[PDB]
């Protein structure tokens, strides 16, 4: 909701580095948009997104306190859809980002990527 | 470099401003991509080596939902250039449209003037303020946009503020009239 825009804005306020830095970085992760019935997707999604980012190597890459209320927001909009194929292919996905970060050895750039990703995805599967 | 992105009119402008000041004016060339794809930065054809320090974006960024990455370069015999990113429903500043009032014996005429896709969510927002009260009015956007104020008094000044809503939000100047 505002839930969902939050979301958004803390994701923009963890950049580290300049984009522009890290263009060639960049990696079409081939998010397959045309799965958005729908919500137990999202809420794979949004699951996803959470496990992606607590890992030790994203405590490393990010902010502790805007983690935290990554987290929160996170956590907030999967109580709120709990309540309330497709999701193989948001897996597969989020295989290709988890392999993108190992090939690049977690660096600061490929962190960029996937969170200006990540915000992309986020926007799209929640509009 | 200093950049600031807002919505005017439906358009998208960019604009930026330099920390020092070129005797001559100083001639830009803007390139942007986004971070979803590995592809080159593009020049905005008509943001190619002009003296403007604004570009109409509004054909180039059509998505709301990807990273614009831009890179600005000038001419002031000095050459610079500002690299910024931006996501546009966070960063965008949506400025208030144009808009006239008409007073009649008991209500206003609030005519807000939109031009003839769309990609924000957004809202128009009335206010109406007298005797040092505002009330918000949210009327249920292409060409001009009639919303009356009714159930208004004589000897009694009106004051009329509109602006769109999405965060913080920019404000119109006051138009005011008292009724006839």
């Amino acid at each position: 909701s505002l839930g969902s825009r939050r979301t958004l804005m803390l994701l923009a306020q963890m950049r580290r580095i300049s984009l522009f830095s890290c263009l060639k970085d960049r990696h079409d992760f081939g998010f397959p948009q045309e799965e958005f019935e729908t919500i137990p997707v999202l809420a794979a999604m949004i699951a996803q997104i959470f496990n992606l980012f607590s890992t030790k190597d994203s405590s490393a890459a990010w902010d502790e306190t805007l983690l935290d209320k990554f987290y929160t927001e996170l956590y907030q909009q999967l109580n709120d859809l709990e309540a309330c194929d497709s999701i193989l292919a948001v897996r597969k996905y989020f295989q290709r980002i988890t392999l993108y970060l190992k090939e690049k050895k977690y660096s600061p750039c490929a962190w960029e990527v996937v969170r200006a990703e990540i915000m992309r995805s986020f926007s799209l599967s929640t509009n | 470099c200093t950049f600031k992105i807002s919505l005017r009119n439906f358009r998208s402008i960019l604009s930026w401003e330099l920390k020092n000041h070129s005797i001559v004016p100083t001639h830009y060339t803007l390139l942007y991509t986004i971070m979803s794809k590995p592809e080159d930065l593009k020049v905005v054809k008509n943001c190619a080596n002009t003296t403007r320090s604004f570009c109409d974006l509004t054909d180039e960024w059509r998505s709301t939902h990807e990273a614009y990455v831009t890179v600005l370069e000038g001419f002031s015999t000095t050459l610079f250039s500002c690299s910024h990113n931006f996501w546009l429903a966070i960063d965008m500043s949506f400025e208030p449209p144009e808009f006239e009032i008409v007073g009649f014996t008991n209500h206003i005429n609030v005519m807000v003037k939109f031009p003839s896709e769309l990609q924000f969510d957004l809202s128009l927002v009335i206010e109406e303020q007298s005797e040092g009260i505002v009330k918000k009015h949210k009327p249920e956007m292409s060409g001009n946009f009639t919303y009356i104020i009714d159930k208004l008094i004589p000897n009694t000044n009106y004051c009329v503020s509109v602006y769109l809503e999405h965060q913080a939000v920019i404000k119109s100047p006051l138009k005011c009239t008292l009724l006839p």
